[PDB]
């Protein structure tokens, strides 16, 4: 199906060793990642603070994200919530109208007080999200009925209440109502092959805003955010050479139905890399969600020995090494050795030292051998430490000076240096083979160009085409050259330098394993350069990056883990070859997967910006903040997955108060349906008179008042109440400003009732301003305690600042019985504390006005029409009918 | 075409203009049949191509195949003497959709 699997000679042709997929290797990264540090703070002593180093299900994770998807964050409703209510008097003519929205409100999140910051901060956060989740809703479906011709709404959808204020009216205003009800016709009505129904009704403000934001968000969005959305998926298909079936998408839309669409494939893989120590996390989980499935191949029994007669065979070099067969440990060396080499710069390999093993000589010097021809240490990027390096030509040099043959002459230098010597009768110099890192003069990448550029990627972040040895991959199908001619330089000047120095029969044994090796690095390329390309790969700046870092030893932000191996496993490792036979499972699902990883850390990001200013704003109330209190509020409130997936390395540990807000400064967000209304909600609630808590309290000594009850249906028409609820405030002048600091310090000298006290004897006001207080509303018939009735802003405990207040409305009731001075009294009774807000909650309305908040208008979708989520759809197979620019 | 709905529209106004319709480029396997009556349907008013719609979440999806294979038919006359002079005139004739 594919014609670089097509095998003519039987030379490519091995024996199956193992195999290893993405989901196994994963997970066997992260444990020895994690064992490393585990064992190295158990063999010494260390002194830090206590963490547990685990290891999650990485499939269980994903699929978490995965199911993340089917979420949705509106609400499809025939009728909208009520939103006013009313209290009837013993007035005939008057009532009490209430705004709902104010009163569940008021008791959302817990009492503000002065000494628990992350309760402040989770408070507001409830807030803000219980206004984003009661703001956003559809409607459907609404009933209506006929009369004189036309189509009237159900009193049902207006958000208004008014049955318990009907026995007490009289003909006319119920005659009023019942025109005012009919008039509230449907526009548009009259007329057939609709399909929206278009009314008025009563709403409350910032639930309106969410509403027409989500109208105007439904409206807009819609095929074209597909199309773009298809292509790109077309785009990286085609870069990925996925097979496309015969089954193509077209742009019919019934007339029944209405999409919405929630994400967006164009990803800016910038909000990805922006988390601090994220690193891990990205390799994880690319590895996870990227690389194939795959068996080891080894090379044909034949190129080792052949047989002339039955007694007569050829006989190779290293015939011990070759039949020997690995254990456990040197198999998981060299498994680290292919993740080392298909991730450049990102894992590093170094030695591993243990006393435990006893091991022929011989091994080490050919592992020296090996690792020159195998690994690279050029000039662009690196794939191991400079102290294996510098073990490798150690190796190299303890391999050229052992001779078992005749011993040829040579001429050493001035330096004591490994490898600094002049062998053979033709005086081939040694001193290339020494490690230097500015050129990459001894190993892979000589004299060859290993990262280039093509064409642009649909990834923007990543654009290199890593070419390991000079190899591309097409030489698997269209060849440039005969059998002989493949070669490369490194590996010619290894082989002229092996010839130098006395040793054919390796020579030769190297000549004939050649083509094997260009395959196998022309496999790998190949691996790298198709499958592994997505958003959790290194960014090219990062990528150029990581070797100056290094060699200079500056700190850097993108460390690379490093893991250790065996002197077998080089030739363990250089003895097999990695052949893909399966993609991977979850190929053409992982966008989707990127795109609600990036949404849900904008909501994150954007909420952390929204709640960083809270200081700046109100000095007084978070006097004992931090940005980790407001960090943790943010995250307690997030789903698990994406916590999951940033969390792999237990990274949460570490991060400190810089990294945290050099996070929340950096300008990069990923937008989607949840983050427009999230950013709305927030739009909403920068008032924080629409939150119910306010510092607008005063204290002014009032009397509660005694009418004079001369004319009894008189006063009971009249509609009295009472409240300490201020229409406006009193002017700047005779008020007293009072301040946290300045109340602590006069209550700390036994001095604060004596001022109070002093005054309001002199018929002044004071104002506790600067702490938001908790604001509840409460209504009553009768006298009410003195709880509520001389309550105060402050209690005594010292004195606590923030105390809830409670606004009240008292409603006066008088019978026949009643004489005209039957409410006056010889003392009076006092009230203290008053609340100001410039919102309307309570208003004291005539009865032909009831229905005077009928100023909204509203569009609902009708009984016929179908609301269908389509960002399930949004797959990488799916090829669409007329291609887009 | 099939995108905005045009597939179907476009082929019968080329088969009222009487003109040809060509399917491709690729070569076709080629069989040859002889017949003594009325042919099977399925070779008079079949069709060289496959067109077919479906509906998956809210979308609509088509899927076109082009056929793979071709006849050839040979089709004899045979009468008897009992046959009215104007026995096999139709009032209305019968179509064939196939030209190698």
């Amino acid at each position: 199906q594919r014609p670089e699997r097509i095998k003519t000679t039987p030379y490519l042709e091995g024996d199956v060793l193992s195999s290893d997929s993405g989901p196994l290797l994963s997970v066997f990264a992260l444990q020895e990642i994690m064992q490393k540090v585990r064992q190295v703070q158990a063999d010494y002593m260390t002194a830090t603070r206590e963490v547990d180093f685990t290891v999650p299900d990485v499939q269980k994770i994903l699929d978490d994200i995965k199911a993340l998807a089917a979420e949705q964050v509106y609400k499809i409703v025939k009728v909208p919530s009520i939103s006013f209510r009313h209290i009837v008097m013993q007035s005939r003519d008057r009532v009490l109208r209430v705004d709902t929205y104010y009163e569940e409100m008021s008791q959302v999140g817990d009492v503000i007080t002065e000494d628990e910051p992350e309760k402040f901060y989770s408070t507001i956060i409830k807030k803000v999200r219980f206004i984003r989740g009661k703001g956003s809703f559809i409607l459907h479906d609404i009933p209506t009925r006929d009369h004189r011709g036309m189509e009237v709404a159900e009193p049902e959808v207006l958000g208004v209440e008014f049955k318990n204020v009907l026995p007490v009216l009289t003909a006319e205003h119920r005659a009023m109502i019942q025109n005012a009800l009919d008039g509230s016709i449907i526009e548009n009505g009259n007329v057939a092959t609709r399909d929206v129904d278009v009314f008025i009704g009563a709403c409350s403000e910032p639930v309106y805003r969410i509403y027409n934001r989500l109208q105007g968000y439904i409206e807009a969005v819609q095929l074209q955010e597909l199309r773009n959305s298809i292509g790109w998926l077309e785009r990286l298909g085609h870069r990925k050479r996925i097979t496309y079936s015969q089954e193509v998408l077209t742009d019919f839309r019934r007339q029944d139905t209405i999409w919405v669409l929630a994400l967006q494939l164009p990803v800016n893989p910038q909000v990805v890399w922006d988390v601090p120590r994220s690193s891990i996390a990205n390799l994880i989980m690319n590895i996870a969600t990227c690389l194939p499935t795959g068996e080891y191949i080894a090379p044909n029994p034949r190129i080792s020995s052949i047989t002339l007669t039955q007694r007569i065979t050829t006989t190779g070099p290293f015939a011990i090494l070759t039949g020997s067969t690995p254990t456990a440990q040197q198999l998981n060396d060299v498994r680290k050795i292919y993740l080392a080499l298909m991730f450049p710069g990102q894992i590093i390999l170094d030695l591993k030292i243990d006393p435990g093993e006893r091991m022929d000589p011989a091994v080490r010097m050919v592992a020296g051998v090996v690792g020159h021809l195998l690994f690279t240490a050029g000039g662009r990027f690196t794939n191991l430490t400079q102290n294996m390096a510098r073990q490798l030509d150690i190796a190299l040099n303890d391999y050229l000076l052992y001779m078992y043959n005749t011993r040829v002459q040579v001429n050493y230098g001035p330096t004591g240096e490994p490898l600094d010597f002049q062998i053979g009768r033709n005086q081939y110099d040694c001193n290339v083979f020494r490690a230097d890192f500015a050129t990459g003069t001894g190993y892979n990448g000589w004299a060859t160009i290993d990262v280039e550029y093509r064409e642009p990627a649909p990834y923007v972040h990543a654009q290199r085409y890593i070419r390991y040895c000079g190899i591309d991959s097409r030489e698997l199908i269209n060849p440039t050259t005969y059998g002989i001619g493949m070669t490369y330089h490194c590996y010619n000047e290894m082989l002229r330098m092996l010839v130098a120095a006395g040793k054919d029969s390796e020579a030769a044994y190297f000549r004939s394993m050649l083509p094997f090796h260009m395959v196998r690095f022309a496999r790998i390329n190949q691996i790298i350069n198709e499958d592994l390309h997505s958003v959790f790969s290194l960014p090219d700046d990062m990528f150029n990056a990581l070797l100056p870092d290094l060699i200079a030893g500056a700190h850097q932000n993108a460390d690379p883990v490093v893991l250790d191996v065996s002197w077998i496993s080089l030739w363990f490792a250089f003895n097999r070859s990695f052949e893909p036979t399966h993609r991977n499972e979850m190929l053409e699902v992982a966008p989707l997967i990127e795109s609600v990883y990036a949404s849900e850390l904008s909501v994150m990001k954007v909420d952390m910006r929204h709640l960083s200013l809270m200081q700046r704003r109100f000095p007084d109330v978070l006097i004992q903040a931090r940005p980790s209190h407001f960090w943790k509020a943010v995250l307690n409130d997030s789903p698990e997955a994406v916590k999951a997936v940033m969390n792999l390395s237990h990274s949460h540990n570490f991060i400190n108060i810089r990294d945290m807000m050099r996070w929340v400064m950096l300008p990069s967000l990923q937008p989607s349906l949840k983050l427009a209304l999230e950013e709305e909600a927030w739009a909403a609630a920068n008032d924080f008179e629409d939150l119910m808590l306010t510092d607008q309290v005063y204290m002014h000594r009032d009397m509660l008042p005694e009418p004079r009850l001369d004319d009894i249906e008189r006063f009971r028409q009249e509609g009295f109440y009472y409240t300490n609820m201020l229409e406006a405030p009193p002017e700047i002048d005779r008020v007293v400003q009072y301040t946290y600091e300045i109340a602590r310090l006069q209550a700390n000298m036994g001095q604060f009732r004596a001022a109070l006290r002093r005054i309001m004897d002199d018929d002044d006001w004071v104002r506790f301003g600067g702490v938001l207080r908790t604001v509840r509303v409460k209504f009553y018939d009768a006298r009410p305690p003195d709880d509520v009735l001389q309550g105060l802003p402050f209690s005594y405990d010292t004195i606590k600042y923030a105390t809830e207040t409670t606004i009240f409305y008292l409603i006066y009731n008088v019978e026949f019985s009643n004489t005209p001075d039957s409410l006056v009294l010889i003392n009076p009774t006092y009230t203290m504390t008053k609340v100001f807000i410039n919102k309307r909650i309570v208003e004291r309305v005539r009865v032909g006005q009831i229905l005077a908040v009928l100023n909204r208008r509203f569009v609902a979708y009708k009984g016929k029409m179908r609301i269908m989520d389509i960002t399930q759809s949004l797959k990488m197979g799916t090829k669409l009918a007329a291609p887009t620019v | 075409q099939a995108n905005m709905g045009q597939f179907r529209a476009a082929l019968r106004r080329i088969m009222d203009d009487d003109d040809w319709v060509r399917f491709g480029g690729v070569l076709r396997t080629v069989r040859v049949k002889f017949y003594d009556a009325r042919p099977p349907d399925d070779v008079l008013q079949g069709l060289p191509f496959s067109y077919d719609t479906n509906e998956r979440g809210g979308l609509a999806y088509a899927t076109i195949k082009y056929a793979t294979e071709t006849t050839i038919f040979y089709l004899i006359y045979n009468v008897e003497f009992s046959n009215t002079p104007d026995s096999l005139v139709l009032i209305n004739p019968t179509y064939t959709m196939t030209k190698v």
